[PDB]
């Protein structure tokens, strides 16, 4: 509720100050509450284009490609950079059944 | 109870010879010039199955 | 009004280690959270600048454990009596919430510039 519908932020009244270089953004009820809206509104539909531009044509992928692990780890860094929990693109490296549910 | 152990083995030999007569008739049908040309351009030899009829088939049904 | 740690924490005691091996009897200091669960110290500090692992004592009998550290971040941490440099390593594997409570308690309620 402190980010209007343009992306601008604005209540800095419950923030503390530390030594520069060590700041801790706590984003865990911001991403989790927002999650069901990221697929209803189809947010990441501009990532299928040739420069992430909704005007330029689609990306023509190699037809024999099936891994997509180096592009799954680059989509996590671009939008969920400060989400502090290990993300396993292939859930065969997960640690229990509460990690499979997180990483899937 | 021994006629029934015989019956079943005779039957086990009639299905074991029917799947064999299939997996060797659906194999003589692979234009192995257009199929060994994508298993070769593959990084390790694994390809998705959804692109085999799409790039190595001779007939189309619409 | 999401507030971080609306109630403060306490406790500072015991030791930890500097030489994965040594941790002879007294090395560095552990900070906070008796942790309802039992004992879970959130953060760690030191008077020195060399600490790889730390056998920080804990309850029961198997209290010995390698409470190792990670790349630190130092602060002036001016003691009210005078200046004193203290390098803050965080417990390996701490999450952004706990490092918020720790930082909030030892900075806003303590004398740091
Ligand atoms: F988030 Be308000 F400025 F208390
Ligand atoms: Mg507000
Ligand atoms: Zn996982």
């Amino acid at each position: 509720d402190n980010q209007d519908l343009n992306g601008n932020w604005y209540d800095f009244g419950d923030f503390i100050q530390t030594t520069p270089g060590s700041g801790v953004p706590v984003v865990d009820s911001y991403y989790s509450l927002l999650m069901p809206i990221l697929t209803l509104t189809r947010a990441l539909t501009a990532e299928s284009h040739v420069d992430t531009d909704l005007t330029k044509p689609y990306i023509k992928w190699d037809l024999l490609k099936y891994d997509f692990t180096e592009e799954r780890l680059k989509l996590f860094d671009r939008y969920f950079k400060y989400w502090d929990q290990t993300y396993h693109p292939n859930c065969v490296n997960c640690l229990d059944d509460r990690c499979i549910l997180h990483c899937a | 109870q021994m006629y029934k152990q015989a019956r079943s083995e005779d039957k086990r030999a009639k299905v074991t010879s029917a799947m064999q007569t299939m997996l060797f008739t659906m194999l003589r049908k692979l234009d192995n010039d257009a199929l060994n040309n994508i298993i070769n351009n593959a990084r390790d030899g694994c390809v998705p199955l959804n692109i085999i009829p799409l790039t190595t088939a001779a007939k189309l049904m619409v | 009004n999401n507030e971080l740690s609306p109630v403060a924490l306490r406790q500072m005691s015991c030791a930890a280690g500097t030489t994965q091996t040594a941790c002879t009897d007294d090395n560095a200091l552990a900070y906070y959270n008796t942790t309802k669960g039992g004992r879970f110290v959130l953060a760690l500090l030191s008077d020195l600048q060399d600490l790889k692992w730390a056998r920080f004592p804990k309850s029961d009998g198997t209290g010995t454990i390698y409470t190792e550290l990670e790349p630190p971040c130092r602060f002036v941490t001016d003691t009210p009596k005078g200046p004193k440099v203290k390098y803050l390593y965080f417990i390996k594997g701490l999450n952004n919430l706990n490092r918020g409570m720790v930082l909030g308690s030892l900075a806003a309620t303590v004398r740091l510039q």
